[PDB]
């Protein structure tokens, strides 16, 4: 989430970040319920106060709120102890914000993220951008490994496909911010610029990406003057599920046939409807891929029409029932380095080794039953070292 | 204790040619110029060597040598020339080894070489690693050759591997540029069914193997177990390995060698190990009252985690003690000769028990003058006075 990626920051990247337009507002707005309270209250206030005040200004019901707060906003260094006056700078930012100093635009975004799925997924016909291609690669969601011929969908990329298109975009948009900070794009700079949406050649780029992933439309042969589609500030169902595993989705668009057949077998195509069967083939095929069951009853789930919301539950309980068991069914290997001593000897003095290698992170599986302790090669050097040091104390 | 004396000061030359020894600080030429201590380890260095001449050459030729000794001296015996016949009663080396040559055919020459003519003993470091995947057992030997009573050995070493599937003896072949041995190791299927585990007799009995690892197989090892050569082995077991070697071995100085390395090991499995073995009639009797000792030493050691009465008293109250009346000892029945060495061995070992404040307990000390008063020897045909003498050790 926004809380999660702003608390993972410095305070000197925050108080930069904290800029005079729109991140003081965009920030305030994410204190869920009573910060927001306390930041107007000492909005006016050049004197620091006493932090037994702030305690005992919540009653004794709901107190876990104020401590929750508290914890919250001085993760965001709104305020320092000063001896709770909030920073001076965060202070006049705030100030100057309060009382100081589209149709078409939908259903462009609508397409351009349909055709980026449909590249996404091994279409045939897709939009073409070697930018786009690359981005994705390193988004951690694909892997291509040849250029000549076409990227392929790693596990990842099908949890990803799989998910709603608000955490979809959320998370792509958090991977790209991510990365831009390994190429080298000021992070400050394109991230206030999110926040100014819900209200240098660097944003020349970023824009160029936001317009790409379909957020923004120039409409005036890339003008400065922008227009936000509504994904840019941040519908029914259409699956309708039988108790013998058979899908009728009522798609015309080839991206929900696409992700339906992802996990189903399709039997027949009408213009305005599709017949697909979920079976142990298609189920397993899935789960081999990556996704989890989880992400396909959501998936289901989402997109289920309205007829079948009556009923509770709105997916069938046989059929919830039957994917999980499917995807139960198939436990796996796994894959690490390690190395393993023996003959330890006293016994209270294999209880002082685990602690070593589980301090440093070289720990994998240990026993005190056997003493056996598996030692990656990475920190052999240094266990070795431990033991002979040990073995000098006697 | 001619290992202890060897390091401690040089080492004891049997056969010296004339100084041959100028470790130490007397001269070995005359037997009047000997220490005391060096005519002792002397007599018994040559007493052991004579053990391993029999260990190489078997002992019904020994026994013949020693015949044909006497009877070259008792035909000289009865001559009545002056010395041209009565100088078979003296015998020499060359003559002794003769002897053996011919009624053996085999010569002992590289084991008097090492053993008489060069004046050290050897010392053993063993480390072992099983490899699971090749199903052996690496052994690691190394010598101390540098310390001052020290000599290197050559020759072939015996090591006895108890495993799941029996006792296997191995001979090792230790040249001087030797370290990792390679033995191979038995199946485990003596773990999938419960059998009954073959010892090192044709006997087998029935082991707790809940401490032992789930890979391997073998349950205790001994390198130089027949004492064959004049050695001080330092092995590195784990403590199961110790205690199933206490338990079940069918071996005086294997337990002897396990008690003293439990010592290192405070674990309440060695403390269950050794009340065990002091529990067990049909144990030699000094090994229990070397456990007595090793108790005492693990539950000085183990304070603060120690849980009931003090060490060996519960014991002592369920052996020698009235059923009636605990704190009340029996009256004095020196008849069985083994429990009356344990009896009067077991107060000295409980005496060396300590509180958390390094003070004898009142709770041990309480028990030894109530053994001192209710002392009744008006019954038995033997005398009280080492019991006695005990009691106030």
């Amino acid at each position: 989430n926004l809380q999660e990626f702003l608390g993972g920051l410095s305070p000197g990247v925050l108080d930069r970040l904290y800029g005079h337009p729109a991140t003081c507002l965009a920030v305030f707005r994410e204190l869920p319920s009573l910060a927001k309270n306390w930041v107007m209250r000492m909005l006016f206030l050049e004197q620091p106060l006493p932090q037994a005040a702030v305690a005992l200004w919540v009653k004794k019901e709901f107190s876990k709120a104020q401590e929750e707060s508290t914890g919250l906003l001085s993760g965001l260094r709104i305020w320092h102890t000063q001896l709770l006056i909030l920073n001076p700078i965060f202070r006049q930012n705030l100030r100057i914000a309060l009382l100081g100093g589209v149709p078409s635009l939908d259903k462009y975004a609508e397409e351009r993220w349909e055709v980026v799925l449909h590249f996404m997924v091994g279409s045939p016909s897709a939009a073409v951008s070697q930018d786009l291609a690359q981005l994705l690669s390193q988004a951690g969601l694909m892997k291509s490994t040849e250029p000549g011929e076409p990227p392929c969908i790693t596990s990842a990329g099908f949890q990803f496909l799989l998910l709603d298109t608000p955490a979809q975009l959320w998370y792509f948009m958090l991977q790209y911010l991510q990365t831009a900070q390994s190429r080298g794009m000021d992070l400050v700079e394109i991230l206030s610029f999110l926040f100014q949406l819900s209200f240098s050649d660097s944003l020349l780029n970023f824009l160029q990406h936001l317009r790409e992933f379909g957020l923004v439309f120039q409409r005036k042969r890339k003008s400065r003057r922008y227009y936000p589609t509504r994904l840019a500030i941040n519908q029914p169902g259409f699956i309708v599920v039988e108790t013998n595993y058979r899908l009728y989705a009522y798609t015309e668009s080839e991206l929900q046939i696409a992700l339906i057949a992802l996990f189903s077998e399709m039997l027949y195509r009408f213009p305005n409807m599709v017949v697909a069967q979920v079976t142990r083939e298609s189920v397993q095929q899935a789960i081999a891929s990556g996704i989890t069951a989880q992400q396909i009853i959501h998936f289901l789930r989402t997109r289920a029409h309205p007829v079948m919301l009556k009923q509770t539950p709105v997916l069938p309980p046989t059929i919830t029932d039957q994917i999980r068991l499917w995807e139960l069914e198939r436990d796996r290997l796994r894959f690490t380095e390690g190395v393993l001593y023996n003959q330890f000897l006293s016994q209270v003095d294999f209880e002082l080794l685990l602690a070593h290698a589980r301090e440093l992170g070289v720990l994998v599986f240990e026993n005190s039953a056997k003493r056996l302790m598996v030692v990656t090669p990475a920190g052999h050097s240094d266990v070795k070292r431990f033991w002979k040091r040990q073995k000098h104390s006697s | 204790k001619i290992v202890a004396y060897e390091l401690k000061t040089g080492g004891v030359l049997l056969h010296p040619i004339f100084n041959p020894a100028s470790h130490l600080h007397f001269s070995i030429k005359h037997p009047h110029t000997l220490s005391w201590e060096y005519y002792s380890m002397f007599q018994c260095k040559a007493h052991l060597v004579m053990r391993l001449i029999e260990n190489r050459i078997s002992m019904e030729f020994m026994l013949q040598v020693f015949n044909k000794l006497l009877s070259l001296a008792s035909t000289a015996s009865s001559q009545k020339f002056q010395s041209h016949m009565w100088s078979q009663m003296l015998v020499s080396t060359s003559g002794f080894l003769k002897s053996i040559s011919n009624v053996s055919g085999k010569d002992i020459q590289p084991l008097i070489k090492q053993w008489v003519d060069q004046s050290g003993v050897v010392k053993f470091y063993g480390s072992f690693a099983f490899n699971r995947k090749r199903n052996v057992l690496e052994l690691e030997i190394k010598q101390d050759y540098t310390s001052p009573g020290t000599q290197k050995y050559v020759g072939p070493l015996k090591v006895t591997v108890q495993e799941l599937d029996g006792s296997f003896n191995h001979t090792l072949q230790i040249e001087e540029n030797s370290l990792k041995h390679d033995i191979p190791c038995h199946s485990k299927s003596r773990r999938n069914k419960k059998k009954k585990i073959p010892l090192m007799n044709g006997e087998e009995v029935d082991m707790d193997l809940s401490a032992m690892d789930a890979d391997s197989p073998l349950l205790w090892i001994r390198i130089d177990p027949d004492m064959s050569v004049l050695r001080k082995v330092e092995f590195e077991q784990a403590d199961f390995m110790w205690q199933y070697q206490l338990r079940y071995e069918r071996d005086v100085v294997a337990q002897q060698e396990s008690i003293l390395a439990l010592e290192k090991f405070p674990t309440p499995a060695s403390r269950l190990a050794l009340t065990d073995i002091l529990e067990q009639e049909q144990c030699f009797y000094r090994v229990r009252m070397s456990a007595c000792f090793c108790l005492a030493k693990i539950a000085n050691s183990m304070v603060s985690t120690w849980t009931g009465p003090p060490a060996m008293k519960s014991l002592f109250t369920r052996m020698f003690c009235c059923k009636s009346c605990p704190n009340i000892v029996k009256t004095n029945n020196f008849m069985s000769f083994q429990s009356y060495f344990l009896q009067k061995t077991m107060p000295v070992a409980m005496a060396l028990l300590r509180d958390v404040h390094n003070l004898c307990p009142k709770e041990v000390l309480t028990f030894i003058l109530d053994l001192i008063k209710y002392n009744d020897n008006r019954k038995n045909k033997f005398s009280d006075n080492y019991y006695r003498a005990e009691m106030i050790d």
